Protein backbone atom coordinates (compact mmCIF):
# COMPACT_ATOMS: atom_id res chain seq x y z
CA UNK A 1 0.00 0.00 0.00
CA UNK A 2 0.94 3.62 -0.50
CA UNK A 3 3.18 4.08 2.27
CA UNK A 4 6.44 5.99 2.22
CA UNK A 5 9.21 3.67 2.71
CA UNK A 6 12.28 5.24 4.02
CA UNK A 7 15.90 3.32 3.85
CA UNK A 8 19.28 4.63 5.33
CA UNK A 9 22.68 3.46 6.09
CA UNK A 10 21.95 2.72 9.63
CA UNK A 11 19.17 0.50 7.87
CA UNK A 12 21.87 -1.35 6.01
CA UNK A 13 24.50 -1.87 8.68
CA UNK A 14 23.32 -5.73 9.59
CA UNK A 15 24.36 -6.57 6.54
CA UNK A 16 27.44 -4.63 5.38
CA UNK A 17 28.98 -4.69 8.55
CA UNK A 18 29.70 -8.51 9.06
CA UNK A 19 33.05 -10.06 10.05
CA UNK A 20 32.44 -12.36 6.51
CA UNK A 21 32.83 -9.36 4.24
CA UNK A 22 35.88 -8.33 6.75
CA UNK A 23 37.81 -10.88 6.14
CA UNK A 24 40.32 -11.52 3.50
CA UNK A 25 40.46 -15.22 3.81
CA UNK A 26 38.03 -16.49 0.79
CA UNK A 27 39.54 -13.31 -1.10
CA UNK A 28 43.05 -14.31 -1.11
CA UNK A 29 42.62 -18.20 -1.64
CA UNK A 30 40.94 -17.83 -4.76
CA UNK A 31 43.02 -14.72 -6.16
CA UNK A 32 45.48 -16.98 -5.10
CA UNK A 33 44.14 -20.24 -7.20
CA UNK A 34 43.16 -18.19 -9.71
CA UNK A 35 45.49 -18.57 -12.60
CA UNK A 36 47.78 -16.10 -13.72
CA UNK A 37 47.78 -13.38 -15.94
CA UNK A 38 48.96 -13.14 -19.58
CA UNK A 39 52.40 -12.17 -20.73
CA UNK A 40 51.30 -8.95 -22.41
CA UNK A 41 49.83 -8.12 -18.98
CA UNK A 42 52.71 -9.73 -16.82
CA UNK A 43 55.16 -7.02 -18.19
CA UNK A 44 53.13 -4.14 -17.34
CA UNK A 45 51.21 -5.32 -14.18
CA UNK A 46 53.24 -8.29 -12.10
CA UNK A 47 56.26 -6.30 -12.20
CA UNK A 48 56.95 -4.58 -8.67
CA UNK B 1 80.23 -8.32 -30.11
CA UNK B 2 77.55 -8.55 -26.71
CA UNK B 3 74.98 -7.27 -29.28
CA UNK B 4 75.61 -9.94 -32.03
CA UNK B 5 75.96 -12.40 -29.88
CA UNK B 6 72.35 -11.49 -27.51
CA UNK B 7 70.63 -10.66 -30.43
CA UNK B 8 71.28 -13.76 -32.64
CA UNK B 9 71.75 -16.75 -30.07
CA UNK B 10 69.08 -15.69 -27.46
CA UNK B 11 65.90 -14.18 -29.36
CA UNK B 12 66.25 -16.61 -31.93
CA UNK B 13 66.52 -19.52 -29.60
CA UNK B 14 63.83 -18.71 -27.79
CA UNK B 15 61.64 -17.41 -30.51
CA UNK B 16 62.19 -20.61 -32.86
CA UNK B 17 61.99 -22.74 -29.92
CA UNK B 18 60.48 -23.10 -26.62
CA UNK B 19 58.39 -20.02 -27.14
CA UNK B 20 57.66 -19.24 -23.15
CA UNK B 21 60.26 -16.89 -22.56
CA UNK B 22 59.65 -14.37 -24.36
CA UNK B 23 58.49 -12.03 -21.35
CA UNK B 24 62.99 -13.32 -20.61
CA UNK B 25 63.26 -11.79 -24.52
CA UNK B 26 61.79 -8.40 -23.19
CA UNK B 27 63.78 -8.23 -20.48
CA UNK B 28 66.90 -9.23 -22.59
CA UNK B 29 65.56 -6.23 -25.19
CA UNK B 30 65.58 -3.97 -22.54
CA UNK B 31 69.57 -5.65 -21.73
CA UNK B 32 70.44 -4.75 -25.23
CA UNK B 33 69.01 -1.02 -24.04
CA UNK B 34 71.81 0.83 -22.29
CA UNK B 35 70.71 0.00 -19.17
CA UNK B 36 74.24 -2.39 -18.26
CA UNK B 37 73.49 -2.61 -14.31
CA UNK B 38 69.70 -3.49 -13.89
CA UNK B 39 70.61 -5.40 -17.21
CA UNK B 40 73.45 -7.88 -15.94
CA UNK B 41 71.15 -8.06 -12.47
CA UNK B 42 69.50 -11.71 -13.53
CA UNK B 43 72.77 -12.66 -15.43
CA UNK B 44 71.64 -15.63 -13.05
CA UNK B 45 68.12 -16.14 -14.25
CA UNK B 46 69.14 -16.38 -17.90
CA UNK B 47 72.27 -18.48 -17.19
CA UNK B 48 69.99 -21.13 -15.72
CA UNK B 49 68.69 -21.99 -19.22
CA UNK B 50 72.20 -22.41 -20.29
CA UNK B 51 73.03 -24.77 -17.34
CA UNK B 52 69.93 -26.38 -18.64
CA UNK B 53 71.41 -26.81 -21.58
CA UNK B 54 75.01 -27.70 -20.62
CA UNK B 55 73.61 -30.51 -18.31
CA UNK B 56 70.58 -32.89 -18.68
CA UNK B 57 67.78 -32.47 -15.65
CA UNK B 58 68.61 -28.49 -14.84
CA UNK B 59 70.51 -27.88 -11.60
CA UNK B 60 72.24 -24.81 -10.34
CA UNK B 61 75.67 -24.88 -11.09
CA UNK B 62 78.47 -22.14 -10.27
CA UNK B 63 78.11 -18.85 -12.46
CA UNK B 64 81.13 -18.94 -14.34
CA UNK B 65 81.32 -21.85 -16.78
CA UNK B 66 81.85 -25.28 -17.47
CA UNK B 67 85.47 -25.86 -17.93
CA UNK B 68 87.07 -25.52 -14.42
CA UNK B 69 90.62 -23.55 -15.62
CA UNK B 70 88.84 -21.50 -17.89
CA UNK B 71 86.42 -20.59 -15.31
CA UNK B 72 89.52 -19.47 -12.76
CA UNK B 73 91.03 -17.81 -16.12
CA UNK B 74 88.21 -15.45 -16.53
CA UNK B 75 87.99 -14.35 -13.28
CA UNK B 76 91.79 -13.98 -13.42
CA UNK B 77 91.23 -11.98 -16.52
CA UNK B 78 88.61 -9.87 -15.38
CA UNK B 79 90.57 -8.76 -11.94
CA UNK B 80 93.28 -8.14 -14.60
CA UNK B 81 91.05 -6.01 -16.69
CA UNK B 82 89.22 -3.97 -13.39
CA UNK B 83 92.97 -3.41 -12.45
CA UNK B 84 93.87 -1.87 -15.56
CA UNK B 85 91.31 -0.78 -18.01
CA UNK B 86 93.42 1.00 -20.05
Amino acid sequence: DQVVQRIDFADILPSVCHPIVHDSTIVERLMKNEPLPTGHRFSQLCQL
Amino acid sequence: DITKLQNVVNEYLKSKGLNKGNFENMFTNKEKFESQFSDIHRALLRLGNSIRWGSNVPIDTPYVNLTAEDSSEIENNLQDAEKNML
